[PDB]
RNA sequence: CAGAGUGUAGCUUAACACAAAGCACCCAACUUACACUUAGGAGAUUUCAACUUAACUUGACCGCUCUGACCA
């Protein structure tokens, strides 16, 4: 009851986060780094896969804050060869490219050394690391491409 | 194909010995980053007493460390002088399209 | 013909029971009381024991909770207590541990539902 | 000014070049995983197409019937034999080079699995001391500014290396043996900032010597013992 | 080390058999 | 018009500025355990415990029983730690262990906890029936001197008393057989009462039976200061409690 | 719809102790709740929250 | 090498004895992954002597952390 010393025991809205029903960037400070992406690319899905997976669990050990964890779309490579006593490429095989991507943020100035530098170290082999600065164009580079809309957009320029 | 007791004993074995494994590759990787941590750590409160303007400078990041792009190890070195096969690249990802 | 402790709809476990079987698993131990609703606790085996962890390959697995059910139940018609409320989790219910500790008391003579109130 | 004399250095490093050769029991897990990998696999398009061939095959002895059989000119296990046949024919590259035979501790091709860290020796005081290249630091300069600028002064050396942050990873402080201790110089305060050797190595006049590329391990044998302390911090062997 | 998170096999509920083979770069290099 | 909390508030030492960096629970089970523990501690507000809680006496019970044991903790916990290592080293313990096939000897256990556990945990359940609180007017003592009542029943049966077991009025008709662990010189009196039996008074108690100056631990031969009485409970009076006090 | 039964209040077995739209008050030892949210007294006795 | 402080596995003012506990941690399955849950895994009193008590107290013996000498 509101005179009562007892007021408010029940109050249990401040401990939780606001819900709110694409997202803003936010840029690093001068000591802390902004939303960082880091690419997994490798020849075999499940080495992709693995250190996807050891990235995101270190972040957490690390209480590195993982924005998101996702893949990207395959790319798919026919690798064709000159054939012996030839002018005729030929088909000799397809090779698919695989990325995980773990999109931390939060990053400190003085740790992100140290965080690299155990990152390398357990990269597996023929896995590409790259770890860049998220921006806009990489979110937009995950949805399909409109053709209609660049029909339409045509007409204006 | 039902697999035989002993090969479900030995797999079975073989697993409790990597837990304790990979028990210990996670612990050498633990202290290794608190041992990296706290030598910076240290350095850096040793370069605030001796100069601040630069323990200012120290601790600011970095515009030049990325993108950052490093590529595993091989498995074998590259060979001096080796000449590989003629041929092309065919990128042939499928495109998709959202319409309506 | 004694009063149970009816109510508490809303929050969980239920309050209505004379006693209940409650079970304590830790990442070392497994422990299992019978209290009565008061909060008395009336028998308990633990993996703590010398007596039950001298014959434990391990503390913490389905053996070890198979084996606190065998030696509670034991120790449960020693004092008199053939009737309790089991109140699991769906997880915990759901888990061979639980299960096994179920049927051991089940097949040492306690029963885990109790008989009801007769109001009239 | 200071008494402390300010100095920078470089842990200039060179990451492992090819993969650590598995342990007995990474290698019992990695046949396991292997195992069980075939075993809840599907039926791949080689397989299928044996066991097709093998059964048109047997159709063909047991029954007249052919169906054109156009590809059955090659096998699948005909076109595996042809596939190991050209993988016998390629060698592969050494992972244990010539420099660890040799054990030419100046050559950056030595040691492929292991990371190696950069030891210049410099002699201070009428007395050879090995130490990780250092500058002193100049005013109108960040503290790091001069770990970038030891590579510069290095003799006759075309490398690039790539910078990780700009915080020290360590420090070593000394005081001089009574022989010069003054107010004014009291001793000296060095800094290390590691870097990785992207690409490059030293010319052959620049070879003269007096530097090696060293795993942790047999890192002691060159740094001193109150230096190797130091040093044995920020250096991981992960 | 390389072997951190390197032994693996394919986490799928439907997969087809794959099969181990060196990837010989442009280099020399394998993989 | 508003009041000062008379005491520190709930979710108070929370820091609410970073609680997204802040552990969650993220499981049920460690709110639970949580809640439970936030449950027990006393408050300054109104609780269920304060209207519902049985009221104990803030001083502490008297203990009235035999010294504790001396034990040395340091030999006896290598000891046990050696005996772990050597069921652990059985390869066919594992295997049942891991095959779930395992089971424990419960007469090797019901002994090794009689000498250990046995007396504390029969204390607690003595507690609980209220045996304390009606014979000693709330004084405790420990019994660590395990004692062993059966009552013959035909020839060839017997009908053990734990504590608080349902035993018949028909079981119970003659005495039953008294087996202790006693030195020998030593000197015991044990009797035999009805907490619940007595018709008249409500605080009262029926002595069934009474054996003085017991030498060692033949009871035969001790005096009979009160004959055996069978025990009566009046048909609807409920179930009673007959306590043996060595 | 409130409080119909204050602290202190004898109440017996049935008596409807409050009403409410939503869950303001829950029930405890020996009360009821209704399909409505209603707390009713399960037994005999003193009203304590 | 000297002088101080210091002592349970990662943390804990866990440890009355009935007992070296609780959590953190590692593998597998589930999950894109994380998380949860299930089923498993690994652990400690630095070492001896003193009502034998003693993880606890006093001593040495070891490891540790600082303060100096040594130091390029
Ligand atoms: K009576
Ligand atoms: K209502």
């Amino acid at each position: 009851y509101k005179t009562k010393p007892t007021h408010g025991i029940g109050k249990y809205k401040h401990l939780i986060k606001a819900e709110e029903p694409v997202r803003a960037i936010n840029l690093g400070t001068d000591y802390e780094y902004g939303v960082l992406n880091i690419h997994l690319t490798a020849y075999d899905m499940t080495l992709a896969e693995s250190y996807a997976q050891y990235v995101h669990n270190l972040c957490n050990s690390l209480s590195i804050k993982v924005e998101e964890s996702y893949a990207m779309p395959t790319k798919t490579i026919e690798v064709l060869q000159l054939q012996d006593q030839g002018s005729k490429m030929l088909l000799d095989s397809v090779l698919t490219t695989h990325e995980r991507v773990v999109q931390i943020s939060g990053l400190s100035a003085t740790f992100a050394e140290i965080f690299l530098e155990i990152i390398q170290s357990s990269l597996p082999e023929g896995v590409r690391l790259s770890v860049k600065e998220h921006t806009e164009e990489d979110f937009k580079g995950r949805f399909k491409a409109r053709p209609e809309l660049e029909e339409l957009l045509a007409k204006l320029k | 194909v039902e697999l035989t007791f002993e090969e479900t004993e030995r797999r079975a074995l073989l697993l409790k010995k990597w837990s304790l494994y990979k028990q210990q590759e996670r612990k050498m990787e633990r202290d290794t980053i608190r041992a990296m941590l706290e030598a910076q750590q240290e350095a850096l409160e040793e370069l605030q007493l001796e100069s601040p303007k630069l323990h200012a400078e120290a601790i600011k990041r970095d515009p030049n460390l990325f993108p950052f792009e490093k590529e595993g190890p091989h498995y074998t070195p590259p060979i001096p002088n080796y000449q590989p096969p003629e041929g092309r690249y065919n990128d042939i990802t499928k495109v998709y399209t959202q319409v309506e | 013909v004694a009063r149970k402790e009816r109510g508490w709809r809303t929050v969980f476990p239920s309050r209505e029971f004379w006693h209940r079987l409650r079970v304590i698993r830790t990442q070392h131990h497994v422990e299992a009381l019978v209290e009565h609703q008061n909060g008395k606790v009336v028998v308990s085996a633990s993996t703590r024991e010398w007596a039950i962890k001298k014959h434990l390959y391990s503390t913490r697995n389905v053996v070890a909770c198979e084996s606190i059910g065998r030696v509670l139940a034991q120790r449960c018609l020693e004092a008199g207590i053939n009737f309790m409320v089991y109140q699991p989790t769906p997880w915990e219910a759901a888990s061979d541990s639980m299960k096994r500790l179920q049927s051991a008391m089940t097949e040492g003579g306690v029963v885990l539902r109790e008989p009801q109130r007769i109001y009239e | 000014g200071s008494p402390w004399r300010l100095l920078g250095a470089l842990c200039l490093q060179r990451p492992p070049v090819v993969s650590k050769p598995l342990t007995p029991l990474q290698e019992e897990m990695a046949s396991l995983l292997q195992q069980i990998e075939i075993e809840r696999s599907l039926y791949s398009d080689h397989e299928l197409r044996a066991l097709d061939e093998n059964q048109r095959l047997a159709k063909k002895k047991a029954d007249l019937h052919d169906e054109e059989d156009e590809q059955d000119i090659l096998l699948a296990q005909d076109l595996e034999d042809m596939w190991e046949q050209k993988f016998l024919q390629f060698k592969l590259g050494a992972r244990i080079t010539e420099a660890d035979e040799k054990n030419d501790r100046t050559s950056l091709n030595r040691k492929l699995d292991r990371n190696l860290v950069l030891l210049v020796r410099e002699k201070f005081g009428d007395q050879d001391v090995w130490i990780l290249p250092q500058a002193e630091w100049q005013p109108g300069e960040t503290l790091r500014g001069t770990a970038e600028r030891t590579l510069a002064t290095l003799s006759e050396n075309n490398m690039e290396a790539k910078f990780l942050g700009n915080a020290p990873c360590g420090h070593y402080t000394f005081k001089f043996p009574q022989a010069m201790r003054t107010e004014s110089n009291l001793g000296a305060k060095v800094f290390f900032f590691k870097a990785l050797l992207l690409t490059g190595d030293f010319s052959q006049a620049g070879n003269k010597g007096h530097h090696v590329w060293v795993t942790k391990d047999e890192l002691g044998d060159y740094l001193k013992p109150k230096y190797l302390a130091q040093v044995r911090r920020f250096v991981s062997d992960l | 080390d390389s072997s951190r998170a390197s032994l693996t096999r394919v986490h799928r509920q439907a997969y087809a058999r794959l099969y181990p083979v060196l990837l010989v770069k442009q280099d020399g290099s394998t993989i | 018009r508003r009041t000062p909390p008379l005491g520190p508030m709930p979710n108070s030492d929370i820091d609410l500025s970073n609680l997204e960096r802040l552990e969650k629970y993220r499981s049920f089970d460690r709110y639970r355990r949580r809640a439970e523990q936030e449950a027990q501690a006393p408050h300054w507000w109104r609780t269920y415990r304060e209207y519902f809680g049985e009221k104990t006496d803030p001083k502490e019970k008297i203990d009235i029983g035999l010294p504790p044991p001396k034990v040395s903790r340091t030999q006896q916990l290598l000891e046990r730690k050696q005996a772990i290592q050597e069921l652990r080293a059985n390869v066919e313990e594992e295997r049942a262990a891991r095959l779930r096939t395992a089971s424990v000897p419960l007469d090797a256990v019901r002994a090794e906890w009689e000498r250990t556990c046995g007396p504390y945990h029969k204390q607690r359940l003595a507690e609980y029936y209220g045996l304390y609180r009606d014979l000693f007017h709330g004084a405790t003592f420990v019994p660590r001197v395990p004692l062993h009542v059966a009552y013959a029943v035909g020839e060839d049966d017997l009908m053990p008393v734990y504590c608080g077991n349902e035993v018949t009025p028909t079981e119970a008709a003659q005495a039953p057989e008294v087996t202790y662990e006693a030195e020998e010189g030593s000197l015991w009196t044990l009797l035999l009462t009805s907490l619940d039996g007595h018709l008249l008074e409500p605080d009262a108690e029926y002595l069934h039976w009474l054996l003085t100056n017991i030498p060692g631990n033949r009871v035969a031969e001790g005096q009979v200061t009160c004959p055996y009485l069978p025990p009566f409970p009046a048909r609807g009076s409920g179930i009673h409690r007959l306590a043996f006090l060595l | 719809q409130g409080i119909k039964k204050m602290e202190g209040h004898y109440v017996h077995a049935g008596n409807i102790i409050a009403t409410q739209r939503h869950f303001r008050w829950h029930p405890g030892a020996h009360v009821g709740v209704g399909k409505n949210k209603c707390l009713y007294a399960l037994e005999e006795g003193i009203v304590r929250y």
